[PDB]
Parts: C-alpha cells; structure tokens; sequence
RNA sequence: CCUCCUAAAGAGUAACGGAGGAGCACGAAGGUUGGCUAAUCCUGGUCGGACAUCAGGAGGUUAGUGCAAUGGCAUAAGCCA
RNA sequence: AGGGCUACACACGUGCUACAAUGGCGCAUACAAAGAGAAGCGACCUCGCGAGAGCAAGCGGACCUCAUAAAGUGCGUCGUAGUCCGGAUUGGAGUCUGCAACUCGACUCCAUGAAGUCGGAAUCGCUAGUAAUCGUGGAUCAGAAUGCCACGGUGAAUACGU
C-alpha cells in the first residue's frame, strides 16, 4: 500500500519495511508499529487491513517522502544563500563536516578529475 | 451540467451585481478546457506519447488528438510529421464534468499545493495553467502507472478582461490562492 | 556550535554593538571576535572581521544571528 | 535545353556581356469529390528552453509551390482525406 | 589579537572499515591478561532516548575505581538480494572539555544510506602460540587516535629443494 507514498514495502517484515518510508530509520520504524499496535515479525503484506491503516494515520505525524526530501535541501539552501562557510561549502562541492581535501574526498566531489 | 447549472444559477447573478453587466448574455462563461500533454520526446521512444495518450484519454473523457509539427525544423532536430503531444479539448458537458474532477479531486488531489496561481490570466481573459505533473488522479492503475507525466490545462474564457476572468473560476471553487 | 547552555561572545564587541543599539547604524565594527555569536542587537549592523589578512563589512541579517561572525568570513585564498 | 537582365512599355535581336539552373521526380506528387489556410511576433501555459505541442491576440498571399528563375496561385496552382 | 601549519584539480607511501550468510540483527549467557589513578579513578542512587548531568561513598590502592572482554555458546530471525550487507555524505537537534569549538574538537540522538559485489601490471608480511582473527590497557593529555607501545582469548597452512 502507498502507505506514505509510493513506497509499496511487501513480505519484509513490518519494521525492516517500513524503513522503505523515505524519512524513517530503525529506530521510526520499531516505535510506530507498538504505538500502533503491530508486531515486528508481521509481514505488512501479510497484515490484516487495520494492520496497515494504523501505519498511514500515525506515520502522518513525522515529516516523510516529499516534504522532507523538499524541505531538507531548503535548510541546505538558508545557509547557502546565506552566505556562511556551511554552505559556501555545498556550492563548491566541498565537505562542510570539516574534513580533509587535499586527499581523501571523492564521496564529496566525486571521482577522479585529472 | 452539476456546475454548469451552479453557474446559471449561484454565478451569473454574482456578476451581474458585481460587474452590473446590462444582459444575461454577456456574463462571461465556460468556454471548453482545452489540455495538452506535449509528449514531446517521442522521437526514439515513440511509445512514451502512446503511453500519454491513453494517460490522457484517461483523463479527458474523449480521444486524444496526436499532433504533428509546424516548424519541422525544430532547434533540437524534428521533422514535418514527428508527434509531439494531444491536445484533447472539452466539450460541455464532460468540460464541466471534467471542471469537477477538477478543482474538486484535481488540485485538491495536491502534491504539496497551498495555493493556486492568480496570473494564469492573459489579455481577453483567459486562464491557463500547467499542473507540471500529473497529480496520478483517477488514472489506469493509479499506482501500476506510467512513468511521470505532466501536462498543461488551459480555460479560455468569454471574458474581455483577465479582471472580469477573476470572477469567474473564483465564482465557483477555484482554489486559488489569496 | 555547541556550547551547551550561554550563547558565549567577547566583551569587546558587546560594549561596542550595544553603544550602536542606540547611537543607531553608522561605520563598520573593527573586531577579530569571529569566535562570537551574532545578536539580534546588531541585527543589520555595520560590522568587520578580521581573517587573517584584514577586516570584511560583516552585516548582521534575521536568520544570520546564532551564528559565529567568523563563519561569514572566508580566511584561505582559493584561486 | 530552361529562367531573368541586356532589349529601347507588341514579337524578335548581339558579345569570350551580368546572373542561375536541366539531361529528371511522382501509380501518387495524376483524376475527381468533400473539407481546410498560412509566415512571423506578443501574451499566457508541466517537463519546453532561441524555437517541440496547447491557448488567446496582432498579423495578413511577409507562408507554401518536388528541383533554377520569372510569371501565377485563396474560386487557391498551397494542405488534408 | 586574528589567521595559517587541518589549504585541494591532482599523484605516492602507511593504515582503518567494507564488499557479507565462516555473516548481519535480537535476546540469553561463559571464560583473560596487563596496566592507570588525590588539580585523579570515581562507584551508589536520581534524571536523561543517549552522550551526559546531580548527589555523593570508597580508594593513594592484591581493599576502591577505571571495568558487566570480544570472538565465543544457545535460541530465534534474515535468505544471497546491492540486500536487516557496508557504512561515506549530509541535514535537524544536543552533551562535554576548556576564556574560548566559524575557520578546525570528541561524542550522542533522529534522519539521510555513497562508493564498494574481493580489486591490473606489480607488490608485502609471516615457519607456531607464529600468521590470521578478537577484544583490553597505557604514554602524550583540559579536550581531538584508525597512530605508537603493550596485554591476553581463539588459533592455522607449508617447507622437495637452492
Ligand atoms: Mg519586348
Ligand atoms: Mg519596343
Ligand atoms: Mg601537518
Ligand atoms: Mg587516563
Ligand atoms: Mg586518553
């Protein structure tokens, strides 16, 4: 089911599926099934309707999908257009975690550029 | 002709105090959705505008109208023929019913709207805005769809004045935004 | 950023930035505080930090505030 | 061999005068019946930007014409079935 | 005083962690050595998702603390998937050290989840408690160890021959 949006999860367990949901780790995903009242080891696919409605309602409350994909780059733009050594950083495709360039960052600026 | 009569009916009247028209036969009406959906690509693929097609057919309650090219001499390449979209416009009765799928389960049908534009307006009147993707409404398999989509939607009012466009739409629920 | 608890800053700057609170905008702020967090006081002010090389005309902004003037004020020279 | 100028407002006229093309192409690109009308710009529109398709306005043979040029073409000689 | 030695389009050496099922994850749970410590080690209990904070005992130390070793063993789950693999990157919010965490600290929480599917030519170490692998302590030190020095658990293969 698209449940957030989308994302159909189906046979992983509802936990380890759940975690599909653009925006939910481990840790999202364990809590809202009790606080919904859905065991770990059942299969969302599996599960019975009620056992997939609860999911949506309460997921509804933290941010998922769309606006959180959306809204993260806006946060990375604030300080971008800002002005600041953070995003200086992005718009130079450079690491804003304080790391070293001289070597070591082609997860940053990418591989090779002889 | 559910929002049709609703136009006769609530609107018209509307305007006939707030614009003071002379005649009833002069405050500015539906005049047909027109629509689009320019495939554009096509080229290789070809089959993404078929694709589009029947995801426009689904929409639109008639058949696609495939169209060609006038230039055929296009900066990227094309050719006289080369397809690149279906326009697709309405017809009354399914333009209004479509106006209700519209506005009703269309724009509602959000992806993340909070408002609608104000300046689609053009010069005579006329309102035409793009809803830039495909909002999945009641379409083949809502999610065993196509990839993407987007297309465009234009009104084309009987108005004289984008101003007077304003009342209408807004007479009836268009959402806008204010 | 972290500094727990007390948005920390020089007293120099503060003596300084406060007397524009009310003197109102005027010439920039000769300062090397880049190590403290800007105010809301000197929301829009004329400032300066040092770099090593001189001072910038830092200004403060809305969002601009629980923020360092340092980090507004690139040191090393790159191409 | 074809088109224009030279050619003096009928035809026609020269040069190792000035310019450019032909040695074909289509069973449809022919016949007919029925229907249609551009180029270009302005405004507004998902991805569409200089220009893909959509909408409205200005515009009016500035488009188009299988291939040169001249003449002609809207009752279209242009376009579609 | 501030900045720089942490610059980055590159290349080379030394390393750490991965590419998973001789594994990951959950729960239960067994065995060790060697060391450090009054401007320190710091329990107990209280609060905190956690880092950590409050209160405050004990120990100058075979008394106390750092300190409930990891692999492992049992059960269960996963099902060979770029996958409950692997974690880089980054975003939001925080703890603490010190005047002072922008430049440039360590760490915690939520989220994000790249490359990577065992690596060319070439090349390195190692002959036994060795290699491999798994944890533990210390020096320096307010606070920045995958480095260095050191400790123990488990525990191989092969050697005709020059
Ligand atoms: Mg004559
Ligand atoms: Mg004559
Ligand atoms: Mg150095
Ligand atoms: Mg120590
Ligand atoms: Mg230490």
């Amino acid at each position: 089911a698209r449940i957030a949006g989308i994302n159909i999860p189906d046979h992983k367990h509802a936990v380890i599926a759940l975690t599909s949901i653009y925006g939910v780790g481990k840790t999202r995903s364990k809590a809202i099934l009790a606080a919904a009242g859905i065991a770990e080891d059942v299969k969302i696919s599996e599960l019975s309707e009620g056992q997939i409605d609860t999911l949506r309602d309460e997921v509804a409350k933290f941010v998922v999908e769309g606006d959180l994909r959306r809204e993260i780059s806006m946060s990375i733009k604030r300080l971008m257009d800002l002005g600041c050594y953070r995003g200086l950083r992005h718009r130079r495709g450079l690491p804003v975690r304080g790391q070293r360039t001289k070597t070591n960052a082609r997860t940053r600026k990418g591989p090779r550029k002889p | 002709a559910k929002l049709h009569d609703y136009y006769k009916d609530e609107v018209v009247k509307k305007l006939m105090t707030e614009f003071n028209y002379n005649s009833v036969m002069q405050v500015p009406r539906v005049e047909k959705i027109t629509l689009n959906m320019g495939v554009g690509e096509a080229i290789a693929d070809k089959k993404l505008l078929d694709n589009a097609a029947a995801d426009l057919a689904a929409i639109s309650g008639q058949k696609p109208l495939i169209t060609k090219a006038r230039k055929s001499v296009a900066g990227f390449k094309i050719r006289q023929g080369y397809p690149i979209g279906c326009k697709v416009t309405l017809r009354g009765e399914r333009m209004w019913e479509f106006f209700e799928r519209l506005i009703t389960i269309a724009v509602p049908r959000i992806r993340d709207f909070r408002g609608l534009s104000a300046k689609s307006f053009d010069g005579r009147g006329n309102y035409s805005m793009g809803v830039r993707e495909q909002i999945i409404f009641p379409e083949i398999d809502y999610d065993k769809v196509d990839r993407v989509r987007g297309l465009d939607i234009t009104i084309t009012t009987t108005a004289k004045s984008d101003e007077e466009g304003r009342a209408l739409l807004a007479a009836f629920d268009f959402p806008f935004r204010k | 950023r972290s500094l727990k608890k007390g948005p920390f800053i020089d007293l120099h700057l503060l003596k300084k930035v406060e007397k524009a609170v009310e003197s109102g905008d005027k010439k920039p702020l000769r300062t090397w505080s880049r190590r403290s967090t800007i105010f809301p006081n000197m929301i829009g002010l004329t400032i300066a930090v040092h770099n090593g090389r001189q001072h910038v005309p830092v200004f403060v902004t809305d969002e601009m505030v629980g923020h360092k003037l340092g980090e507004f004020a690139p040191t090393r020279t790159y191409r």
